[PDB]
Parts: structure tokens; C-alpha cells; sequence
């Protein structure tokens, strides 16, 4: 019982409820997975993934006899990068578990939801701004990033001008694709104005421009945003382990857990990103 | 497998 | 949070790594007999000292009186734990089970090497904080000087004087010589005109082996009259890896042994100072 | 029988039972230290060494809703192991007394056993209060790390109360405020029983009310001396590996030597739970 | 063991 | 119960 260092203090139903709470909170609060493809669950043992980095676009060939060399040069010391662990710990009191077994019954997993939300915010912080001490580049910090100025979004139409300048600069690097826009909550809120006066709310015009979506991230600092050309060849998310709760063993008769995932953002084409 | 999964689509 | 993060093949690999590193490293166990596996519950052993040497022979037609052979003062010593701990990452274990296979046990090898050199340090220069005496620090020690070891024979003459002193204390028989690596490397030289190296002349003088130990400090050595009656290695538990329970999902282990050196005769040790 | 010299056992089981009952009864009347000391229970005669843990100070516990306040652990401050001595006294039974008990005088005369058991009990109390000082044992009066109050004027009506109150005050400020026991030498103990001119109440009554675990007289305490002890487990203990028993020593000149013996050690876990009157 | 026993109670 | 064991010789 609670006296004793028992592994698995939770029943199977409580484990299922804990896990599905983690999944729902993560699906509610992850913006990076909306705009990025997943390379796929590699398994938790995969700790390192290839980091292929392409510097220019090499287009396809059209000819009668296909004798044109049309591959990327694939030279200069193909990099690998370590998949980090993104995690947050939460705590269950043992008397709540003992209450769940005898006295007032439903085991509250709100600390699991809070830790899942913080692990999701850490994943989005890793996707957008990277990690300096582990040497990870985010979307907002990638070296070679095609940045446009962010000019005067307090008037309606400034957002449309910024996004068409961003997509024009992305067009110049051969990234013509369906765009995604992620903005800070200030910039996203300023797009929700019907005072565009050529129509309708400005975010509808941006949503026609992007076509993969316009998003808030509260990880985006200040007035800032990013337009990406989506697709697996430009960037993806190497997820070796999707988000899961793990028991840590009892510490002070209480039960700590870790909501964790293991994923890395792979920016293959840094010129497919344009910020502000 | 994936648990949160892709939210792309 | 299991009681066992490793499969039996992985436990076997970890344990034979620890045993292989220890058996390659330990030099004190080559000259000392063992007092068995006492068990982990045995944490204190008698420490007999036998410094009194009454002539002892009755030598009569019948029975006249001599003093009985006993411990001069019966005391006990606590068996210390010699341990070094190491960490295995959990994704490394999961990779060894699915992905790239062999489960690197290099941390276990490093911990077992540190634990083995601590065992040898305890045997030769015992823990003065804990009150243990090594072979080189035992009170009541025979002591011969090195003299000039940078000669054709200076090492063999020091072993000759050490065995003379040990013989004059009544300690005979197979001697074991442990030298520092400077002294042990010096002795692979020509001394006698038959071309036998000086180390082999000492090896026919020290029948239970001449060994080198990197724990011996400077120019130093020890000659011991080997045998369970003179000195002993009281082993409560031999060197083994114990799992300490998962911390932040990683797996800390510890290689540990519990052993004590019992100098039952501190006249059977002559140090080369 | 008696002509076979070294028989292994000269007594029947009922004579052993009478001998051991005599030893137990005399030792129960004679012992003082066992009234203030709990017993770390019978380890067995083959256990010759006991852990000697020493605790320096007390750290408080915690009050918490969820139990996360991180109080310190009580483990030991210095783990030692201390060898358990043998406390013994020999006595002799004349062999015709055993034969006469089998024919005439049917309970065996065990007066030498009773005298030896009293002397073995006296040696046990001597090892409890003073050390052995050759074998490195600390008694209650000789424990390094104990507290000490001055023994004032006990001839005055109130000096013993002042000394005991100051001793329990010094024990209290070290975190030992438990049931106290006082062991006094017979001089100070008899001084507490005196009736002065217009006494009113004996000083021993006030000390007995203050020392809930009892006020005792031990003749092993020398001169005018005494001790106040916070009496429980986790302060001090009597590690007994073998309690008092008679053992046959093998016949000598057809008589039967026996030994009353015990194997015990006083473990002082908290030395500052002792205040000697000095 | 505990022939004399505890005299404390 | 020995694992390293005796190395005498």
C-alpha cells in the first residue's frame, strides 16, 4: 500500500485517464505540430537524427533525353543532431490516491494537465527559438532566414503587406509552396479587424494568402511572426518519442511523474523561413 | 507509435 | 520504476565486465588468502594480532607449562564498503534493446577499475581515517632500506636482506614481493653472469611471485611471508554491481565490495623503504 | 557417576532449573541499571560485537499537508562497532551436596550460586555506571559527551532538589525532556531521606515526583555522586547478547565449578542524555 | 535469552 | 559467494 516503495501506484484506468489528459492538453496547446510534418515515431532509443541542410534550390529538368544532372550536390560533411528530451514533472499526493481507493473517489489529474501544458509550451519554445546551450536553431533563430520588416500593423492592411513581402522573398528562393503564418498574440489580434475596408477581416485575406494556416503562438516574443513554406523537404519534426507520462518512483511518499517527449526540429531549408 | 500525433491535418 | 532495469543478459554482461576489470587489476588478491565470502550481514571480524612469541615448546617427558597461543588483545574491526557508482542513461538501454545493440558497459568498467584501485589502496596503505593499516603502514613492521637499486644487483640484495629479517622473525617459506613500477621495471636487467634477469633471481628467492602495484608510492616495496596464518583478506562480499533505483528515469548502479585486510602477524611484512 | 571425573553434565534438568532460577531471582533483586535501561534483545552468544551508533543533537520533525517539508534523517553520526564483554563470577558446588540432594536434601543447595549471581550483578552495574577503562567502555558516569551539573550542598534542605532541577534543565535544553531517572550513591540517597527541624516533606519525594522513571540507589556509584538520565530507547540501551545463566566449567578435584555469566554492553546513543552530579 | 529480562516494565 | 574470487597464483 502507501507504506512501501511500490511501483505503479495507479490502476490501469487511472493510467489511461492520465495519458488521455496529457494527449488532449498537448493537442490543445501545440502550434508547432500544426505547421510541421512529423518524420514519424522513431522509437525512444533513437537519440540522433540526420540533419540534412540544403543551401540552394536545384530545380527539375525538362528534356527529351534525361541526361541532365539534377541532384543536390550532397557534399560537405552531413551533420547529425541529438534529439533532446522535453519534459515537465508533476506530483500526486499519496493521500489523494488513498482517497481514490476508499473515500472521495475521482483522482484529479490537473497537475498532469498543467505539466503537459508546460511540456507543450517547452516544445513550442524549442520549435520557435531553439536552445542555445544544446545548439538548436528554431524557426525564429535559424541562420539565413530571409527576414522582412514588420511595418505598422496598427493600421489595417499592414499585415497583408508584410505577408505578401514575406511570400515574395520566399518566392525569390524558390519556395512557392503553401505557406503557414505563425504570429504573436498581439499581431494575430490586430489581424482581427474588419476595418481592412476592401472587404472583410484581415485574417481572412491572410488565410487566403497562406493556405496552410494562420496561427498564434504565445512563445513568439513581442510583435513578431514567421511565414514558412511547408513540406517535409523544407522542415519537419523528428519525433523519436511522442508525449507520454512516466512514473519516477516515490520521493517523500508522494508520487512524481514526468510528462515527456523526445523531438527535434529539422530545418532542412532555412531559406523556406521568413520572419516578421 | 505516435500519441499526440500529427496535428498538421 | 522497476526493481530491475536490465535483462539477465545485460546483468551478466555488466557483471562479467566488472569481474574482468577487477581480475585484471587486483594485485593484493594475488598474495593474500581469503576468509571466504562472509556474507553482507557480517560487517565486523575479529582482528587477531599475535605479537607475543613465547618459546612455546613444552619439551618435557609429560607436560610442563607454556603460555597458550591466543590473541594478545581480542579486538574486532568493521569491514568497510569500497564502492564506486556509475549511471546508465535509459535511452541508451532502450537503444540497446531495439536499435544499435551491444549496451556499452564502459561506465561499469571505469567504476570497477576505480573500486579495484581503492581495494588495492586499502590493502597497501589502509584508511587512516577509519583506522585500517595497510601492508606498507602496519605498526610492527620489518624494514630494510633499498640501498642502491641502480647497481647490477641492488634489488636482489634488498630482497635477500628482507627475507633474512623475515626468517629471523620466524616467518619462512613462500615470500611474495610487491614493488612499485619504478622498482619492478628496474629489475629487468642483467645481474648474474648466466644471463638470468634480476627479476627471475628474485622470483626464485620469492616463491609466491613478484608483482608490481601502481598503488605503491615512489621507490617502495614490500616482502610478505604469505599465508592465512600471517595475513588475510576478510571478504564480506566480493565485487558486485547493485542497482540503486531509478533517478529522473536514469539508472544509477554501484560496484561495491566489502573487504578488510587482517594483518595477523606484523612480523611477516618487511617493507623496502 | 561422580567417579567418572569429567562428566560433561553433573546436574539433572531440575537441578539446572533450580540453579538458573536462583541466578535469575538474585540478579532481579540485585540489578539497578536494568531498571533504567531498555534491553536491545537477545542477540545470541555467538554475536560478539554490536553496532555503537552515536547521535549528536536532535533535529525536529515536520508538519505538512502533503509531507514535502524535508526534515533531516536520524541515521547515526559515527558508526562504531563495540565488542560485547563477558561479565562473570565463578562458584563451586561440592559433589556430595549434589548426591545428598539426590538422596536426602532434595532441593539442591545453591547458596554459592546465589552469591555468585549477586557478584555478577554487581559487576554488571559496575560496567553500566563506570566503564571498563581497559576495554574502552564508557559508563553512565564516564561517558565523554555527557552533561554535568555541580553537586551543591546536599546537607542543606533543598540542595538535592536544586541539583536535580538544574540537571533536568540542562537535559531539557539538549532536547532530552523525557522521563528522567536518578541514580544516586548511598550517601546522597540517604541524605535525601533526612528529616531536619520542621522538615514538612522529604526531598526524595520531590525528586521521585520529578524523576518519573524512578530514583535509585546504587552502591557502585562512588563517594557523593549521581546521575540523571533521560531514560528511553534512542538515548541509551543495554545490548544483551546472552543474559545471566550458569555454565558448567568441568570438574576439578571432584567438585563442580560453575560460572554465572552474561554478555552485555551499555550502548549510549545520546551522551548528552546523561547529566552527572559532580 | 532474557532469563533475567528487563526490570523496567 | 565470490565473484572476483581468489587470485592466488
Amino acid at each position: 500500500d502507501f507504506l512501501g516503495h511500490a511501483e505503479n501506484p495507479l490502476r490501469e484506468e487511472e493510467w489511461a485517464r492520465l495519458n488521455e489528459t496529457v494527449i488532449q492538453v498537448a493537442r490543445r496547446s501545440l502550434v508547432g505540430r500544426r505547421i510541421l510534418d512529423i518524420y514519424g515515431p522513431l522509437g525512444a532509443g533513437v537519440q540522433t537524427v540526420p540533419y540534412d541542410e540544403f543551401q540552394g534550390v536545384s530545380p527539375g529538368a525538362v528534356d527529351i533525353v534525361g541526361e541532365q544532372e539534377t541532384a543536390m550536390v550532397f557534399t560537405d560533411a552531413r551533420k547529425f543532431k541529438t534529439i533532446p528530451i522535453i519534459y515537465k514533472d508533476f506530483l500526486l499526493h499519496w493521500r489523494d490516491i488513498e482517497a481514490a481507493r476508499t473515500h472521495n473517489m475521482p483522482l484529479d489529474v490537473s497537475a498532469a494537465a498543467g505539466a503537459a501544458a508546460l511540456c507543450a509550451q517547452q516544445e513550442d519554445e524549442l520549435i520557435f527559438y531553439g536552445d542555445a546551450r544544446l545548439g538548436y536553431e528554431g524557426l525564429m533563430t535559424a541562420n539565413g532566414r530571409l527576414t522582412v520588416p514588420l511595418g505598422d500593423w496598427t493600421s489595417p492592411g499592414g499585415g497583408f503587406q508584410a505577408i505578401v513581402e514575406a511570400t515574395r522573398k520566399l518566392n525569390e528562393q524558390g519556395h512557392f509552396g503553401p505557406y503557414a503564418v505563425v504570429l504573436s498574440p498581439r499581431l494575430y489580434s490586430q489581424l482581427h479587424r474588419i476595418y481592412e475596408k476592401t472587404g472583410v477581416l484581415e485574417i481572412e485575406t491572410i488565410r487566403q494568402l497562406a493556405s496552410d494556416g494562420v496561427y498564434q503562438s504565445n512563445r513568439l516574443r513581442g510583435e513578431s511572426g514567421v511565414v514558412v513554406s511547408t513540406g517535409r523537404e523544407n522542415m519537419d519534426l523528428a519525433v523519436s518519442m511522442d508525449m507520454v507520462a512516466a512514473y519516477l518512483g516515490a520521493s517523500r511518499m508522494n508520487h512524481p511523474f514526468r510528462v515527456l517527449e523526445a523531438l527535434l526540429l529539422r530545418i532542412k531549408h532555412p531559406d523556406a523561413i521568413c520572419t516578421l | 507509435g505516435l500519441t499526440v500525433g500529427s496535428l498538421r491535418g
